[PDB]
């Protein structure tokens, strides 16, 4: 499909010339002696080869992707978290293993285009694949072009001042980068999300009108900031360009608000797309011939942003 | 039906009255009167038969493969036998043709010395090329899929063949002299036109499904029941408007450059559909009226890709009114009937509590 | 065509071996070759004025040069093979040896293939069928993808690379063309070259407007998706990210650098 000069292509290139080299009366003859005994091999070569790439794909990269990231945090809600720099070998744009599977094993089928993966450059008929794979690679490349820009797997995002109602001393810590706030003039600040060596984690602590500090929740681990941000996703805001706010309804009705502004696309909210995300089954399956499910990638963000 | 009583192909039976109208009486133009009226009945009683020709319907996929092959396959091509029947009785003037079979016999083999409009030999080849592609989709490759796999090539891929195969029906029946012989050619245009009506009809039932899925469902499940569509007081949602109705990266501006290009073509603010490739394709005028509203909004409201505009204002004076109302989003304008000036506003202002009021 | 060939067709060497001898007596052999030599010198000179200025091949417009390459290569409806038989039989009737070196060592030799590497007519006639094989597979049997996606491929692999089907037939259409005399140069220019330029003019403008439609999905959407409404392109509050822009505007690794 992508190379040149095996015994299949040359016999059909031969079967064209002696066929169309006759008259206009033996055209219907030459079409059915010299070409048609190659299509009956071409229809019986590729569908075993279609379902062989399945059985190589669930030993090349799927078992590697479920052996390291099986029961850790951002795919199933357990305590311990998936390691950060090991994931950079599975989601890079040009050097990771998933990036080194779609450049030589099916290089005539999926061309890398922009940031997604365009399917209709096979120049081939009679071979379609599972739409689950095509969505589950697009989401992962959207993670690859927001968080991971230099391989070392770190983003940074602008910060949140507060405006509240009956509460003062809103404090949050993440990665030894403090934000103490006592109703001053609201001014942005800056968080880099994976920091240097520290006690890495995150927590939120406020001071009520009739009680001292009581921390909302402390969450340890380098994958800590994405855990406590999950809880209050009433987000969409008509203000700044990336335009996001957070609610964080803590105990006894005192709500402490924030307003998140990100830089490159969506910032660190896009890491919340990874929950309940399994790399799917087979590509190239016969089942699912006619299905139009091109609305989930809009409806999930519809439920996310409005609620 | 009704080919009449054709007085031709018995030309010897009018040879004897050509002599009997002069010798029996006792002036030579009496032969010439009937000689010019030797082909008035030929100019009527053959002309009405060509307009008496119509087609038989096919109305499926395989009947088009059956119906269209019978026209082009030269051995037992009884269109060519019919055109040879019409080529028999007009070859002499009786070069230049004194009868009105002149322009019709410029199609059979006219030796096209620079008047290269079309030969009938060329036109029958373009019928076989369509037969090949219509045999491919019927050729056991899930024809419910391969028909759409072809139907996308008409619209947006902008293939190279589509300029030539469609225009031969236009450039023959227009150029075939009399409008009645052009009507007979309109009986011989339609097997191209009915074939593309067969192909592009499931394209409607597929693209309406995909346009019901990819934009319309995510529209109606998100925006139905808010303020500016149905008059309630619930849940203003601003920044998703700049994700749908944007100029360049909104999904409605994506759907017109990834699945309906080639027919829809941006020209300034609107995209009036103007080419020869819209033939056999009739747009719903609700669609073209809606999407010219939703592109004239994107030159006032969302010009910077996100929400936000700028506008200035100035109040006036009236009887008993001496005051000021507008406080909209924490930029007040106060007047006690002093001199009037212009103040700069901003609609989606940075506050935690938006609103307006009067006083 | 532009006509010529005035009353020197090879029929009159069967009704005029007489009148060349009729003038020998009034005025015998010393004048006979004096007439025959002048006549045969004015023979090929009559036919080269019809056989040089044939014309262009009636240069065709869009996408339908596949019909011409079938009406040049098909053996029962060729207007070329029958003309070659015309040159054979109306060139031998000039008496094989005294049939002149003008209208023989041009196109009469190229018809009879020797069993060797002679530049026969059959090789260009087979390469023409191969080029119209590829071009007929391009348009109608574009396999559910556009012809544009393959038009860009052919205009990629001709212009900078080597040895595809189009680059070699035009190489073959020069040794048979300029391998003739000085007098059949104007002939060999217009049967053996010009049925390649009529494919070369209808292969690259579809590719030229196909690179457009691939360019506005390869890098333009990736460049207007990240930097749409940020600061240094439209005067809004928020600003475009600094290290992500380095993946577009580098000279060796960015996507705009890896497009050209």
């Amino acid at each position: 499909l992508q190379g040149k000069s095996v015994d299949l292509t040359d016999t059909r290139d031969y079967g064209s010339l002696t066929a169309a080299g006759l008259g206009q009366e033996w055209y219907g003859f030459g079409q059915t002696v010299f070409v048609r005994p190659m299509e009956q091999a071409w229809q019986q070569v590729l569908t075993p080869a279609a379902e062989s790439l399945n059985a190589r794909w669930r030993t090349a990269v799927v078992d590697g992707w479920n052996n390291a990231f099986s029961g850790r945090y951002p795919f199933k809600n357990v305590s311990s978290d998936a390691s950060l720099p090991l994931l950079a070998k599975y989601l890079n744009t040009d050097t990771g293993r998933i990036a080194r599977f779609l450049q030589n094993n099916l290089s005539g089928v999926l061309h890398r285009e922009g940031s997604r993966w365009v399917p209709d450059t096979i120049n081939t008929r009679g071979l379609t694949f599972n739409p689950a794979f095509l969505k589950a690679i697009n989401t992962l490349s959207e993670i690859a072009d927001v968080a991971f820009t230099t391989g070392n797997a770190g983003l940074h995002f602008e910060l949140r001042p507060g405006t509240a109602a009956g509460v003062m001393q809103t404090t949050l810590i993440t990665d030894n980068q403090k934000l103490i706030y006592v109703n001053q003039m609201p001014v942005w600040k800056r968080f880099t999300w994976p920091a240097d060596t520290e006690a890495p984690g995150a927590s939120l602590s406020w001071v009520s009108t009739q009680a001292g500090t009581r921390q909302y929740a402390d969450l340890p681990g380098s994958w800590g900031l994405i855990r406590l941000l999950e809880m209050a996703r009433r987000k969409a805001a008509p203000g700044v360009a990336s335009g996001w706010s957070l609610s964080w309804q803590a105990q006894d009705g005192r709500m402490l608000n924030y307003t998140l502004r990100t830089e490159a696309g969506e910032g660190p909210l896009v890491l919340l797309k990874l929950r309940n995300f399994v790399l799917p089954e087979t590509v190239f399956e016969l089942s699912g011939t006619s299905a139009f499910t091109g609305n989930d990638e809009d409806a999930g963000d519809t439920v996310e942003e409005t609620d | 039906v009704v080919p009449g009583m054709f007085t031709r192909q018995a030309w010897e039976e009018a040879v004897l009255p050509s002599i009997d109208t002069v010798i029996n009486e006792r002036p030579e133009a009496l032969r010439q009167r009937l000689t010019t009226r030797y082909f008035a009945d030929f100019g009527n009683a053959w002309l009405n038969f060509l307009n008496s020709l119509h087609l038989r319907k096919a109305q499926m996929l395989s009947d088009v493969t059956e119906q269209l092959t019978l026209m082009a396959d030269v051995r037992q091509s009884p269109l060519v036998a019919l055109m040879n029947t019409l080529a028999v009785q007009g070859r002499t003037g009786q070069g230049p043709l004194a009868t009105t079979f002149g322009p019709v016999l410029a199609l059979m083999d006219n030796q096209n010395n620079s008047a290269d409009m079309l030969n009938l030999q060329t036109y029958l080849t373009r019928v076989t090329q369509v037969r090949l592609r219509l045999q491919q989709i019927a050729g056991s490759s899930d024809p419910q899929a391969m028909m759409q796999m072809l139907a996308q090539t008409v619209l947006q891929g902008k293939s190279v063949d589509l300029t030539d195969t469609r225009d031969y029906g236009s450039l023959t029946a227009a150029g075939l002299g009399q409008e009645w012989y052009g009507f007979g050619q309109t009986v011989f245009v339609r097997p191209m036109e009915q074939a593309w009506q067969q192909v592009l009809t499931p394209a409607a039932e597929s693209l309406n499904a995909r346009w019901r899925t990819a934009v319309v469902d995510g529209w109606n499940n998100a925006f139905s029941g808010r303020y500016p569509f149905k008059n309630v007081s619930s849940d203003a949602s601003l920044p998703l408007l700049a994700k749908y109705l944007n100029t360049d990266t909104g999904r409605i501006a994506r759907f017109l450059q990834n699945n309906l290009s080639g027919v829809l073509h941006r020209e300034g603010s609107r995209w009036v559909p103007d080419t020869i490739n819209t033939r056999g394709l009739t747009f719903n005028p609700a669609f073209l009226k809606a999407i010219n509203t939703l592109s004239e909004i994107a030159d006032v409201a969302f010009t910077t890709g996100n929400a936000g505009l700028h506008f200035e204002l100035r109040p006036g004076t009236a009887a008993g009114v001496m005051q000021t109302t507008l406080i909209t989003d924490n930029q007040k304008l106060i007047y006690v009937n002093q001199m009037p000036v212009w103040k700069r506003f901003t609609w989606p202002a940075d506050t935690e509590a938006p609103g307006a009021s009067l006083s | 065509v532009v006509p010529g060939m005035f009353t020197r067709q090879a029929w009159e060497e069967a009704v005029l071996p007489s009148i060349d001898t009729v003038i020998n007596e009034r005025r015998p052999e010393a004048l006979r070759q004096r007439l025959t030599t002048r006549y045969f010198a004015d023979f090929g000179n009559a036919w080269l004025n019809f056989l040089n200025s044939l014309h262009l091949r009636k240069a065709q417009m869009l996408s339908d040069v596949t019909e011409q390459l079938t009406l040049m290569a098909d053996v029962r409806q060729s207007p070329l093979v029958a003309l070659m038989n015309t040159l054979a039989v109306q060139g031998r009737t000039g008496q094989r040896l005294h049939g002149p070196l003008a209208t023989t060592f041009g196109p009469v030799l190229a018809l009879m293939d020797n069993q060797n590497n002679s530049a026969d007519m059959l090789n260009l006639q087979t390469y023409l069928t191969r080029v119209t094989q590829v071009r007929l597979r391009l348009q109608q049997i574009a396999g559910s993808s556009d012809p544009q996606a393959m038009m860009q491929m052919l205009a990629q692999t001709v212009l900078q690379g080597k040895s595809v089907d189009l680059t070699d037939t035009r190489d073959y259409g020069s040794l048979t063309a300029a391998g003739l005399g000085q007098e059949w140069y104007g002939f060999g220019q217009t049967v053996f070259v010009r049925p390649m330029e009529q494919a070369w003019q209808q292969v690259l403008t579809p590719a030229a407007e196909s690179l457009n439609a691939r360019w506005r999905t390869a890098v333009v959407d990736g460049w207007n998706n990240a930097f749409s409404g940020r600061y240094p392109f439209k005067n809004v509050s928020s600003d475009a990210s600094l290290p992500l822009l380095a993946k577009y505007l580098n000279t060796d690794t960015g996507r705009i650098a890896r497009f050209l």
